[PDB]
């Protein structure tokens, strides 16, 4: 039947959030918290449209405030990030447990800094 | 003899496992989950004589979806050609369908 | 359908054929009921899991579990048969005709 | 007496000793001395085939941080 | 004892679940950007090499349906080299 | 066997074949089926006998690769339908192989040989529920899935059916083995208008159970398994050799007793359908099924061979086991013609 | 390595033909546990890891042990191999011969149609793109048989009982 | 290195019963009031060695196979299963690590068995066979207790991952919350590999060598049920950044283990086949089953269902 | 009487069924075993042979 | 590809030490016992094929119960818990049915 | 009273029975009557496997949560507690 229609290589190119799964993991609770509006739409429109060529720009949104909210981390809890993904990184299940004390410091400068307050549980 | 002893009484003793459409556990959707929730849709209610013909495009898609044989045929016909264009030396595989690119996180 | 389905489809019938035409021993005719059960439990498995037909991985099991309870059936009426005999030899199995 | 027994206990304590230690140092200098990651459900292996393509050398245990983005 | 350790654990468990979650957009995201660079590419090299094919639409829909069908590992990995596809089909199997 | 343990193993049967009767599942329909061969083999061999293992061997050998192929062809329609409800099968080898193996578990010809050695082999009450009650699920499934049936091969099965059962039936002495080629062709009447319409192979099943429910009563009341120790029975009770002579008739069809209705409705649909060289086949070789029931009402009621001594002795004592529903099941298969229009009832 | 499925399906079809030419039982029931270790490699490369342990713990590990028991007890048979007396020699060849015919029209010719069709294409193609997270499909799927399947518990569980009570009087005497 | 690691799991694991060998000599006689093997050898550290050069220099005998073919298989099949059950095995990192990692174990032991069945059947040996079908019989009854038991305790793992082991048992070892399951497991264990009190003294007719690699084959299995059993029960503390630690542990447990097999076998007199029979199906089975009641009950009472990732 | 009602050449020599359902035992041969206590076996302390 | 390593490995190991076990060590000539398997001729027992039957059965039943840790984390616990103990109480009937008639006799 | 010395003489002579008829009836009767079970059947339900899939806003939801971590919406601070 009809030919599927596929977006351009252009318009799909975003810069990439080039961090380690470890490194997500570490800012996971916090990144969830700040973009949480950005993210959200993404996922609504992708459970409504449901087709990956209708939302894509709404995934250049998220990416970009990852970035973002990344960004933030870098010129404010650099070193103390920096610790505690190294050592979810060292354990082969990222464990969050192994590295309490490391998350204790980040999320302590990040409360200091930045003010972003970690999500609790549920 | 098919006594629906399941419908006349309310009770679903094998109805949850006739269909992939129907809730799964932790809502684990069906590869067809569209495809035969269409299908289903168009033939309730108008009858088995009538359904084998009007939602008969609903029923090949869900096929189609199910064993995958035109697409099958389609790409192995790619195949082929790329092979035959490989052989005369008039094709060359890309670089980053070749691996050389990096591919996208 | 891809060559493996074929291959397992291919095996169901070797074993239904190896079933039918029987040789000697009721154990080998034995052997091919339940290897066919296998290329069922195969078939039925390679289906599920490609359709994600999550709510219907247990068929496998269920089928595993009836095809052994009819084979344990059929090893009990073969020891049954080869007591009375002395073996089990199919062509002992005469008494009854037409 | 009672304790000559434990010569022999003691090298084949050594001998099921080597396993372990081997297993462990193997796993740690072959993937960038760190515990060797487990995929046991999709996403684990989700997030290391992500991984393996932000390194860019095509190997899981060199993980890029804060410093790889902008 | 067993009991607290276990609720414990639980309670990490729904932690774990909460991070994978927070960071799920950005991977669906990538995802489907991924596949349809792959598709796109895909369809370029197939309008290069079967051209010459007679009567060949380049990227024709196989389904009557225009409803969004998630591409097979054919459909994706098709003419990607054989490593590749060797590892997008099992290496998660293959990996233990 | 403990009479409990009987009487589970029996409700077990019912179970199996209720659960065929009552599932919208393909894989509970096979269950069903198991649970049946699972239970019936030990009510077969309930007299241990070595002609009774080998019944039961080659029993479940039969119903055992019945069991396989159908499973196979679920599998099959699950493969190019992913689908599981007992409707239009949606692939034709699968709907071939089904069909092979519910033939199979019926009996219908080329898969009878294994009915009349079963049927020899167990007792007359395992017989009994061997040729009427077994044949309940299988011809269920085939009900449900009349739709998809080829019209020819179940038309080649069934007309095969009938020639084979009245050919062997001519060639038999032992009464278990008449009635086992009788109900061979009695099913091949019953699945010949199985594609046309099911209604009539409802009726045609209702009627042959009552009938083989009254023959094998009476023949267990009489404790008769050959032609010769039937004809004994004369001398004894006159009554029930000449109920027979009525039940065998009415097997035979002849009118205006019960078995003409089964016969008559069928040949009525069949010409509905503009088929008319099958039906008229079909009755001119029932003709032979006439023939070994006339050839055994003769020997029982109509002519009186010679008796023994010892059943003087017999005379004097009475019977003390009563079977409440024979009454009943004589008359209802015997004087029901003139209730056809209650046919719609079945409907 | 991309072809290691149909490998292993021919492997199958190769052990099937061995224990179906019913050579001496002990042979014969060999055959049968080489196909079945095959078909759980199969099921595996699927991602069927339960139900390819399944077979391996159950069909293998006790139904053919059971099987191999009574062979053993009962033992009034000449051994033979699967390559001795023309009357299996000759079955297992021509089985052989028949599923090669069949590899051939099937990779050579890529739409091969014998009584169904079938695609020369790898299987990995089938295999279908997708993520389940933190979930095991297959693994929670079965384990809904004692949520969802109640009706199926019930029925399979009394099948097993009345099972027991079928042998136990059938093996009575 | 991935084969480095492979024979780094199997070499060792052969020494390791070799010195097993004298290990269980020296402790039997130790036990009797004798020295073990002392003059070959420095405390006998020589003995294993001298007992495999004279065995693999001893004429071997042809015990007349019905098929050699498989007389051959059957101890290939024992020893390959033997060192295939080490590798799920979390020492504290496992070679291989699979999500159902203990169905694999039992499904190893369960081929296992072919073993016996094989070696008899081939052996051509009326008293062979009898003895080999004793054999399955035994092993029968012990495979129902030992799965219900391992099922049982892993419903408060979480998972067949044997790995998770670890971590379940991180607080207290387990066999403070399941001990008659332990004892059973244990008698359980000792009956599978046919260990006193469950032998049948009085496979024989293999000669030399293929007699040598079934028995290396057998304690090994020895060694990997207690250390299978030592996994279950006896957890041990692992620190990620030192697993040497937990390695050692582990080992002096499993030592520990085997030596308490040998103390049984130096300390009770032999079952009888019916004895075995009326333990494993009417002592042992019927409390199986209630404390598999009991521990599927309690994780919902207790509102402790260990997680399922 | 007998076997069949139109009997051939071949069918003739056979038998009608028995009366009862219950068909001869054949052969009975006796399964108990013969074992003999080799001097070897520990028990019999290399002196004892027991015919069991 | 690491699992079928380690299978190929253990496999050709053990296959490789029966070789050196079989036909290496009867190299080395040990004169010839000119010693024949003098042979000169059934305890086929229910004692045994119960034993094998019913485990079986058990087996089948324990397969059923394999899927309980997983099935542990079903919202719906008490439906879980009711078909579970139904499933150990069928097991613990079955056994019974053996003990209480003439069976277990092993 | 006749049954208190059938129990008896049961753990006199059969004492395995008697355990196990006892273990497995506790199995049974305790968890009806047992709060936790209400608690073991919130903890898997609050286990959050698949992602919360957003639902729009339409401005008549106000117990529904738009926000990442404010009052409206479940809590699962009765598990903290456990």
């Amino acid at each position: 039947p009809g030919i599927v229609e596929l977006p351009t290589l252009e318009d799909l190119k975003v810069q990439e959030v080039k961090v380690s799964s470890s490194v997500l993991k570490a800012a996971a609770h916090h990144y969830g918290a700040q973009c949480d509006k950005p993210n959200k739409e993404f996922m609504l429109c992708r459970w409504e449209e449901k087709d990956p060529r209708r939302c894509l720009e709404e995934g250049k949104l998220v990416n970009q405030c990852a970035l973002d909210f990344f960004r933030q981390i870098k010129r404010h809890c650099a070193e103390p990030f920096t610790e505690y993904w190294t050592c979810i990184d060292y354990s082969g299940l990222q464990l969050f447990r192994h590295c309490r004390k490391q998350q204790a410091k980040f999320d302590e400068c990040v409360l200091d800094k930045l003010g972003w307050v970690r999500p609790d549980l549920g | 003899p098919f006594f629906d002893v399941q419908k006349r009484l309310g009770l679903d003793l094998d109805r949850w496992m006739t269909i992939q459409s129907a809730e799964q556990p932790h809502k684990i959707p069906g590869r067809c989950h569209a495809f035969e929730k269409e299908w289903i849709e168009c033939a309730h209610g108008i009858g088995g004589i009538r359904a084998e013909k009007e939602c008969k495009i609903e029923f090949d898609d869900f096929v189609e979806c199910l064993l995958r044989q035109k697409t099958m045929k389609r790409l192995s016909a790619i195949k082929r050609q790329r092979d035959k264009l490989i052989k005369e030396g008039k094709y060359t595989p890309p670089p980053h369908h070749l691996g050389k690119e990096d591919p996208r996180p | 359908m891809p060559l493996v389905y074929m291959n397992i489809i291919m095996a169901f019938a070797i074993a239904l054929a190896g079933l039918l035409m029987y040789r000697s021993h009721l154990m080998s005719s034995l052997l091919c009921l339940e290897g066919m059960m296998l290329s069922l439990f195969i078939m039925s498995t390679l289906i599920i899991l490609n359709t994600h037909f999550t709510l219907a991985n247990m068929m496998p099991i269920i089928l595993l579990v009836f095809a052994a309870c009819e084979a344990a059936l059929g090893l009990s009426l073969l020891v049954m048969v080869s007591n009375t005999y002395g073996t089990d030899y199919v062509q002992n199995l005469n008494l009854l005709q037409c | 007496m009672w304790f000559e027994i434990l010569p022999g206990i003691a090298v084949m304590a050594a001998c099921l000793f080597i396993p372990g230690m081997a297993t462990a140092h193997i796993h740690k200098f072959t993937n960038g001395g760190k515990e060797k990651r487990v995929a046991h459900f999709s996403y684990q292996w989700n997030l290391m085939e992500r991984d393996r393509c932000i390194s860019g050398v095509n190997r899981y245990h060199v993980t890029k941080g804060l410093e790889n983005i902008d | 004892s067993m009991m607290k350790w276990n609720r414990e654990r639980r309670r990490l468990q729904i932690e774990d679940f909460e991070a994978r979650i927070a960071l799920m957009p950005l991977f669906q995201a990538e995802k489907d950007r991924r596949v349809l660079q792959m598709l796109r590419e895909n369809l370029e090299e197939e309008a290069i090499i079967m051209k010459d094919v007679p009567d060949w639409k380049v990227g024709e829909s196989v389904f009557h349906t225009t409803r969004w069908v998630t591409p097979m590992m054919g459909e994706l990995y098709g003419l990607r080299t054989n490593e590749e596809i060797l590892s997008a089909t099992y290496g998660f199997i293959w990996y233990t | 066997m403990n009479p409990i343990i009987y009487t589970t193993l029996i409700m077990t049967v019912m179970s199996g074949t209720m659960l065929v009767m009552i599932s919208s599942h393909w894989l509970l329909i096979w269950i069903g089926f198991e649970m049946n061969l699972l239970a019936m083999i030990p009510v077969l061999m309930k007299n241990f006998n070595p002609r009774a293992t080998e019944a039961a061997t080659k029993y479940f050998l039969t119903q055992a690769t019945a069991s396989m192929m159908l499973m196979m062809a679920i599998i099959i329609n699950l493969l190019y339908s992913g689908q599981w409800t007992i409707t239009k099968m949606f692939n034709p080898v699968a709907m071939t192989m089904m069909t092979m193996a519910l033939a199979m578990k019926l009996g219908l010809s080329p898969f009878h040989f294994w009915v009349p050695e079963v049927t020899q082999g167990i007792s007359l009450q395992a017989g009994l529920l061997l040729l009427t009650w077994q044949k309940l699920a299988p011809l269920s499934v085939l009900c449900q899935i009349s739709q998809s049936i080829n019209p020819n091969l179940m038309l080649t099965m069934a007309m095969l059916s009938i020639l084979i059962g009245g050919w062997g039936g001519l060639n038999q002495t032992q009464l278990r083995k008449i009635m086992a080629y009788s109900s061979i062709a009695h099913m091949g009447w019953m699945t010949a208008v199985l594609p046309y319409n099911t209604t009539m192979t409802i009726l045609n099943l209702l009627i042959y159970i009552t009938m083989t429910l009254a023959m094998f009563m009476l023949l267990i009341h009489s404790s008769a398994t050959t032609t010769l120790s039937l004809s004994h029975t004369w001398n004894k009770m006159p009554v029930i050799t000449s109920l027979m002579m009525v039940t065998l008739l009415s097997m035979g069809g002849l009118p205006p007793l019960s078995g003409f209705m089964p016969k008559w409705m069928i040949i009525q649909e069949m010409t509905k359908n503009e088929s008319i060289i099958m039906p008229t086949l079909m009755a001119m070789t029932a003709l032979l099924n006439l023939y070994f029931y006339m050839r055994l009402a003769y020997s029982s009621s109509l002519t009186m061979f010679p008796s023994t001594n010892n059943m003087k002795m017999k005379w004097q004592f009475e019977h003390t086991k009563q079977m409440k529903l024979l009454p009943t099941m004589i008359v209802l298969s015997t004087l029901v013609l003139p209730m056809t229009p209650a046919l719609s009832s079945l409907n | 390595t991309m072809y290691i499925a149909f490998i292993l399906s021919t492997i199958f079809v190769i052990g099937f033909v061995g224990f179906s030419s019913k050579p001496s039982p002990i042979y014969g029931g060999l055959g049968l546990i080489v196909s079945g270790g095959v078909g759980c490699g199969i099921v595996l490369n699927f991602g069927g890891s339960f139900l390819g342990l399944m077979v391996f713990l159950i069909y293998l590990g006790g139904m053919l042990v059971v099987f191999g028991y009574t062979t053993a007890m009962a033992t009034e048979m000449y051994p033979e191999v699967w390559v001795s007396n023309k009357t299996v020699f000759g079955a297992f060849v021509s089985g052989l011969m028949m599923e090669f015919c069949m590899v051939y029209y099937a990779l050579k010719e890529e739409e091969v149609e014998i009584i169904f069709k079938f695609n020369g294409l790898g299987d990995w193609v089938i295999y279908d793109t997708g993520d389940s997270g933190f979930f095991s499909e297959e693994a929670m799927g079965i384990a809904a048989l004692y949520s969802y399947g109640t009706w199926l518990v019930i029925v399979t569980g009394w099948s097993l009982l009345i099972g027991v009570v079928v042998i136990m009087e059938i093996t009575r005497g | 290195m991935f084969m480095i690691n492979i024979l780094s799991l199997i070499i060792p694991i052969l020494l390791a019963v070799a010195f097993l060998t004298l290990v269980e000599r020296k402790v039997l006689g130790y036990m009797q009031l004798r020295k073990g093997p002392n003059v070959v050898g420095p405390y006998g550290l020589l003995q294993p060695i001298a007992d495999a050069l004279k065995l693999f220099t001893k004429e071997p005998l042809r015990p007349a196979t019905s098929s050699i073919s498989m007389f051959i298989i059957a101890p290939i099949l024992a020893l390959s299963l033997a060192l295939t059950m080490w590798v799920p095995l979390p020492m504290p990192y496992p070679l291989i690590n699979m999500n159902l990692g203990v169905l694999f174990m039992l499904a190893m032991s369960s081929l296992a068995v072919y073993s016996i069945l094989w070696s008899g059947w081939a052996s051509n040996s009326k008293y062979a066979l009898i003895g080999a079908l004793r054999a399955v019989a035994q092993t029968i009854s012990y495979e129902v207790t030992l799965a219900i038991i391992l099922l049982s305790v892993l419903l408060m793992n979480g998972s067949y991952t044997l790995s998770t082991l670890i971590t379940t048992q991180e607080h207290i070892w387990m066999i403070f919350t399941s001990w008659p399951l332990a004892m059973m497991w244990f008698i359980s264990t000792l009956a599978e590999t046919n260990r006193a009190p469950f032998d049948l003294t009085e496979n024989v007719e293999y000669a030399a060598g293929p007699f040598a690699m079934f028995f290396m084959a057998e304690y090994a299995n020895i060694i990997m049920m207690n250390a299978f059993t030592a996994i279950l029960f006896l957890g041990a503390s692992h620190d990620p950044h030192t697993p040497e630690l937990y390695t050692i542990n582990f080992v002096l447990k499993t030592l520990a283990l085997t030596i308490t097999f040998l103390w049984i076998r130096a300390s009770y007199p032999r079952f009888r086949y019916d004895q075995l029979m009326h333990l494993l199906w009417k002592s042992f089975l019927p409390l199986t089953l209630a404390l598999c009641m009991w521990h599927i009950s309690l994780p919902i009472m207790t509102a402790s269902i260990p997680p399922q990732s | 009487g007998g076997a069949v009602m139109y009997p051939t050449k071949e069918t003739a020599h056979w038998k009608p069924p028995p009366w009862n359902d219950v068909d001869p035992p054949k052969d009975t041969l006796v399964s108990n075993l013969t074992l003999n206590f080799g001097p070897q076996h520990p028990a019999a302390h290399g002196v004892l042979r027991l015919v069991m | 590809m690491n699992i079928m390593l380690t299978l190929l490995t253990n496999v050709t190991l053990a296959s490789l030490l029966v070789l050196i076990a079989f036909w290496l060590p009867q190299l080395n000539a040990y004169s010839e016992k000119t010693s024949p398997y003098e042979c000169g001729f059934l305890p086929f027992s229910m004692k045994f094929f119960l034993v094998a039957i019913t485990f079986l059965l058990f087996d089948l039943e324990i397969a059923l119960l394999l899927p309980l840790p997983w099935a542990s984390q079903t919202n719906n616990l008490k439906t879980m818990l009711t078909m579970a103990l139904f499933l150990l109480i069928l097991l613990a009937a079955s056994l019974a049915y053996e003990w209480t008639q003439k069976g277990l006799e092993w | 009273g006749r049954i208190a010395s059938f129990l008896k003489n049961a753990w006199a002579k059969e004492p395995v029975l008697v355990a196990s008829f006892a273990i497995g009836g506790l199995a049974i009767i305790l968890p009806s009557l047992s709060p936790y079970t209400n608690y073991a059947i919130r903890i898997n339900r609050a286990t959050p496997y698949n992602y919360p899939v957003p639902l729009r806003d339409d401005g008549n939801m106000p117990d529904v949560p738009s926000h990442p971590q404010d009052p409206q919406g479940p809590s699962l601070e009765w598990l903290k507690n456990l």
